[PDB]
């Protein structure tokens, strides 16, 4: 089971079937955020997917191959968060990203709040390319969420 | 163990709900991959 697309990452270790995160299958590689799997192996039906690359500081992890997602926010246009919340169908949310300004540079940020298990849902540009993964962000004064557009 | 199930294609939807603002924030990324407001 390796066709391109967005996938839910489920676990059976707690009560019932829990969704801990989301991932993107592209070019035979499965992309997600480190804190979702924390590097653990994943089942895809009969087959098993094993970690290939990971980086806790980037909060990213690849499976069955090197990271393949290289599209980047253009810093002007709006983008779409293909959010996949636990128990609910995929939903596209258009927005204009903000900016995380850091010592080492600026990264796009999306001010959309979703359940913890939404970690890893892809972010797309107008041409459909995945520009990053939603999940690694901060909490501001009001108390809601701003996620980076985490790209590998 | 964990497992994955497919949830859809990666597509831009022309009739999508627009929302969310665009803040400019000063943040720091520590060695453990956690962002913090600065
Ligand atoms: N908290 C708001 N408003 N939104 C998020 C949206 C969904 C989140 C998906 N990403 C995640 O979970 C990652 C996992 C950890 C990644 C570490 N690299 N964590 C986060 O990125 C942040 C921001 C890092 C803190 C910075 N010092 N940590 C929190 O947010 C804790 C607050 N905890 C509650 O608020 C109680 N639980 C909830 O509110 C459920 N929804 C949320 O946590």
């Amino acid at each position: 089971e390796t066709t391109d697309g967005v996938y839910r990452v489920m676990t059976r270790r707690l009560l019932g079937s829990t969704q801990v995160g989301v991932g993107v299958m592209q070019e035979g590689v499965f992309h997600t955020m480190w804190h979702v799997t924390k590097g653990a192996a994943l089942r895809s039906g009969e087959g098993r997917l094993d970690p290939y690359w990971g980086d806790v500081k980037q909060d990213l992890v690849s499976y069955c191959g090197p990271w393949k997602l290289d599209a980047a926010w253009d810093g002007l246009s709006e983008v779409q968060l293909l959010a996949v919340p636990p128990g609910e169908r995929a939903k596209n949310i258009q927005t204009l990203p903000g900016i995380f300004k850091t010592k080492d540079g600026d990264i796009g940020a999306v001010a959309l709040d979703y359940p913890a298990g939404t970690s890893g849902s892809p972010i797309l540009d107008k041409c459909g390319r995945v520009i990053g993964l939603y999940g690694n962000g901060v909490v501001i004064k009001n108390g809601s969420y701003v996620s980076a557009i985490t790209q590998g | 163990d964990m497992y994955i199930e497919r949830a859809g294609d990666i597509t831009w939807e022309k009739d999508a709900e627009v929302t969310g603002n665009s803040p400019r924030l000063d943040v720091a990324l520590d060695e453990s991959g956690d962002f913090s407001l600065v």
